[PDB]
Formats: C-alpha cells, sequence, structure tokens
C-alpha cells in the first residue's frame, strides 16, 4: 500500500486536449479580425 | 511533512507543468482581443476561464477541472491508505 | 465581494494566489473528510 502515486502518463491527455483548444481559439482570432 | 512534502499527489513533474499551461492562456487572450490586459486575463484565470476569445475560456476551463479533480482524488488515497493502516 | 467572488495587475495577482490557496484547503478539506468515511475509526 505505498504508492498511491499519481502517474502523469496520463495527466497529459488533460494536456493535449487544452492546447487543441487554444489552437482552435487561433483560428477564430483571425477570423475576426478579417471581418 | 515538509515543503518538498508540498509536492505529492500531483507529480513533481506536473506543478512545474500546470504552470505552462497558465502562461499559455493568458499568451491566447492577448491574441483573440499590456499591464492590464494581464490584469484582466487571471481576472479572467479564477473566474474559471468574443468567439475566438469564448473558447479559451471554455476549454481552459474544462482542463483545471480535471487537475483539481485528479489532485482531490489522488489525496484522498493516500489519506485512506493512511488511514486503518496499523 | 471579491472573497465571495472566489478573489489592476497588482490587486490581479492578490485574487489569484488566494484562489490557488483556498483551492488546496477546501481540496485537502474534501479528501480527509472522504478517507474517515471509508475507515470509520474508533478512538479509546
Ligand atoms: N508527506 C506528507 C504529509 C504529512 C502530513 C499531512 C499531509 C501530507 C501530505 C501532503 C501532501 C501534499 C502535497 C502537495 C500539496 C499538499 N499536500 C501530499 N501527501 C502525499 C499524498 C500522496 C502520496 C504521497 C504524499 C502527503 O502525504
Amino acid at each position: 500500500e505505498k504508492t498511491s502515486a499519481l502517474s502523469l502518463s496520463n495527466v497529459a491527455g488533460v494536456f493535449y486536449i487544452l492546447v487543441g483548444g487554444l489552437g482552435l481559439a487561433m483560428l477564430v482570432a483571425l477570423i475576426e479580425f478579417c471581418y | 511533512p515538509g515543503v518538498f512534502s508540498f509536492l505529492d499527489p500531483l507529480a513533481y513533474e506536473i506543478w512545474m507543468c500546470i504552470v505552462f499551461a497558465y502562461i499559455g492562456v493568458s499568451v491566447v487572450l492577448f491574441l483573440v482581443s499590456i499591464f492590464n490586459s494581464l490584469w484582466f486575463s487571471l481576472g479572467a484565470f479564477m473566474q474559471q476561464g468574443s468567439l475566438s476569445g469564448r473558447i479559451v475560456g471554455g476549454v481552459w476551463w474544462f482542463f483545471t477541472l480535471i487537475i483539481i479533480s485528479s489532485y482531490t482524488a489522488n489525496l484522498a488515497a493516500f489519506l485512506t491508505v493512511e488511514r486503518m493502516v496499523s
């Protein structure tokens, strides 16, 4: 019963869904700067 | 106990990984909209998260939702293991 | 009115660090409470 560790091998699954939202934000930022 | 014990249920590599997403979102609000813009960005940071700027806070809100949930879940797992325990 | 709603560049970093500080306490209060519900301790 020692670890009880918190393997970030899958915490990367949260980071991979966020950067996609930042890239999706840069596509809408260009259609708003032109329209 | 200790201050090195103030970095446990999130990995030694996750506490230094959450900070990359904090500065990564405050720089997108710089591009979808400097001393007052950074004041607005974490004015928008602790309040969870334009159409380009709305999807910034909508996706950032789900990202920080899992970490604070993966922190409270892993912290309780130790306290249960440090519970019985004999 | 800014405390109930969690937490000006100088005033922004105040409500941000306070938001992380209160985030850990409410996460440690819920985690420590959830561990007793599992293993009901008996005090002699
Ligand atoms: N170590 C330790 C410790 C001792 C007394 C009370 C709590 C802890 C503890 C604190 C933390 C922690 C870490 C960062 C921020 C806040 N708290 C973590 N852990 C812990 C949890 C899971 C596995 C190993 C240690 C802990 O066991």
